[PDB]
């Protein structure tokens, strides 16, 4: 497969400045335009800027550079953004995303996508989840369903990942966009719906990890 | 400032064609803007899929094709499924730079389904540390818009709950919402009946689910 695996992102400070790589496999890499995009929670995309394959051409965003620095490493596969002067409006997912050019075809498409990391400036600290059972009841059915969860609470920054059963379970799952909290923290809850004569029939663990506090949590939730 | 213009949402139905835009502000839609689709699909998963105004790139199904019309740039899908529910994103060049347009979210129709509700009580475990969570769940309905109110012991309640929606499952075509009401263990302590109640098409009447503290 083609891989891109960013990392290097999680909390900064306002002012300080971070260095995001990508390493990339499963293509020759040394041929390809790169670029990197952005997203801010709940908005759209923003193109940051793209590097030739020899570091020779560079281009970006104008409406913001002195600030962004792309570079690549051919031999390493890798590609990198250096960001300083660090603001809020900079709080976003980071995606290293590959080019493919064609000048004959008159034709330019960024095909592949990293998942990307996630980047938060802030002066606030780390805080770790607190994760909370939502029991089930064989007495609280609905549309011949029974439901549970793990209320995920009282965080910072995003993101937390949550998965159940180490991730064998997956039907019937939801897990929802986590929501601000007045207090300035994060909260999420995500939930499993089970047809109702099989509630007693499995153990129901959700998996919490949030890597910015390395917290890792296993929570049973035990019908009740 | 180059600005790119999309709708906001669109919604078709299995079988149908939608046709998606792209707009500008510097004037018409042109092949020298070299115009790019981009689907997003839910955990951020990016799909280059047209190029070069109307070139579909390697893998992309041909049911996706791009043109313009008139001033703009178009994505057609022609015949839509429903693993088409996504955000789309036209992307102009310009001069060197690339501009993405703000994304058109495109819904798939489907028949009315109402909500599954849940409710769920604080766990003792978190009264324990000073604060009650009630949570609310509306599983698997269609369309979208869906009332939640809060009630204790009777009373409405306002401003003290947060609301989360999935997006549409790519599968069945629903959405399901997640509220939670927030209120202190001495408060949560002084009330009995806590009650979610839920207003969607698909209900003929509106459905409460409630339960009793300490029962």
């Amino acid at each position: 497969e083609v891989k891109l695996l960013e990392s290097g992102g999680g909390l900064a400070q306002p002012g300080g400045s971070l260095k995001l790589s990508c390493a990339a496999s499963g293509f020759d890499f040394r041929r390809y335009w790169m670029t990197w995009v952005r997203q801010a929670p709940g908005k759209g995309l923003e193109w940051i800027g793209e590097i030739n394959p020899d570091s020779r051409t560079i281009n970006y965003m104008p409406s913001l550079k002195d600030k962004f620095i792309i570079s690549r490493d051919n031999a390493k596969n890798s590609l990198y953004l250096q960001l300083s002067r660090l603001r809020s409006e900079d709080s976003a997912l980071y995606y290293c995303v590959r080019l493919d050019f064609d000048v004959y075809n008159h034709y330019y498409v960024l095909d592949y996508w990293g998942q990307g990391t996630s980047v938060t400036v802030s002066s606030a600290s780390t805080k770790g989840p607190s994760v909370f059972p939502l029991a089930p009841s064989s007495k609280s059915t609905s549309g011949g369903t029974a439901a549970l969860g793990c209320l995920v609470k009282d965080y910072f920054p995003e993101p937390v990942t949550v998965s159940w059963n180490s991730g064998a379970l997956t039907s019937g799952v939801h897990t929802f966009p986590a929501v601000l909290q007045s207090s300035g923290l994060y909260s999420l809850s995500s939930v499993v719906t089970v047809p109702s004569s099989s509630l007693g029939t499995q153990t129901y663990i959700c998996n919490v990890n949030h890597k910015p506090s390395n917290t890792k949590v296993d929570k049973k939730v035990e019908p009740k | 400032e180059l600005v790119v213009t999309q709708e906001s949402a669109l919604t078709t139905s299995p079988g149908e064609t939608v046709t998606l835009t792209c707009r500008s502000s510097s004037g018409a839609v042109t092949t020298s803007n070299y115009a790019t689709w981009v689907q997003e699909k839910p955990d951020h998963l990016f799909t280059g899929l047209i190029g070069g105004t109307n070139k579909r790139a390697p893998g992309v199904p041909a049911r996706f094709s791009g043109s313009l019309i008139g001033d703009r740039a178009a994505l057609t899908i022609t015949g839509a499924q429903t693993e088409d529910e996504a955000i789309y994103f036209c992307a102009l060049w310009n001069s060197n730079h690339l501009v993405f347009g703000g994304g058109t979210k495109l819904e798939i129709k489907r028949t009315v389904a109402a909500p599954s509700v849940f409710i769920f009580p604080p766990s003792d475990e978190q009264l324990k540390s000073g604060t009650a969570s009630v949570v609310c769940l509306l599983n698997n309905f269609y369309p979208r818009e869906a009332k939640v109110q809060w009630k204790v012991d009777n009373a409405l309640q306002s401003g003290n709950s947060q609301e989360s929606v999935t997006e549409q499952d790519s599968k069945d075509s629903t959405y399901s919402l997640s509220s939670t009401l927030t209120l202190s263990k001495a408060d949560y302590e002084k009330h009995k009946v806590y009650a979610c109640e839920v207003t969607h098409q698909g209900l003929s009447s509106p459905v409460t689910k409630s339960f009793n503290r300490g029962e």
